[PDB]
């Protein structure tokens, strides 16, 4: 579980969520309301 | 923190541009006579420097 996932040569490491919709999810957990990075199952 | 490195009558002239991660600075240098606002004339700013840094640039400001 250490590997993860969330323009050219853009990087940015940021933990602002992914919004599934226009939701005051205001950077926390819920539902439509998911942390920007995702692990490998390697 | 990833990259760290080290090198009125003066006008001094700089040029700052940023694309995919570089980063390009120019400059020139020259005494003037009057001092108030950009003394009328011609002379080009030549290259110094490139940073391949990454960063996403919108806002700066002067060291006083
Ligand atoms: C500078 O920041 C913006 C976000 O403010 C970055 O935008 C992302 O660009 C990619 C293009 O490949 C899109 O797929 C993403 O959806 C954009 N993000 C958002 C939240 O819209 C931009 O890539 C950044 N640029 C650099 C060079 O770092």
């Amino acid at each position: 579980y250490n590997y993860r996932y969330r323009k050219p040569f853009e990087r940015d490491i940021s933990t602002e969520i992914y919004q599934a919709g226009s939701k005051p999810c205001n950077g926390v957990e819920g539902f439509n309301c998911y942390f920007p990075l995702q692990s490998y199952g390697f | 923190c990833t990259f760290e490195y080290v090198s009125f009558k003066n006008l001094r002239e700089f040029v700052f541009k940023n694309i995919d991660g570089y980063f390009k600075i120019y400059s020139k240098h020259t005494p003037i006579n009057l001092v108030r606002d950009l003394p009328q004339g011609f002379s080009a700013l030549e290259p110094l420097v490139d940073l391949p840094i990454g960063i996403n640039i919108t806002r700066f400001q002067t060291l006083l």
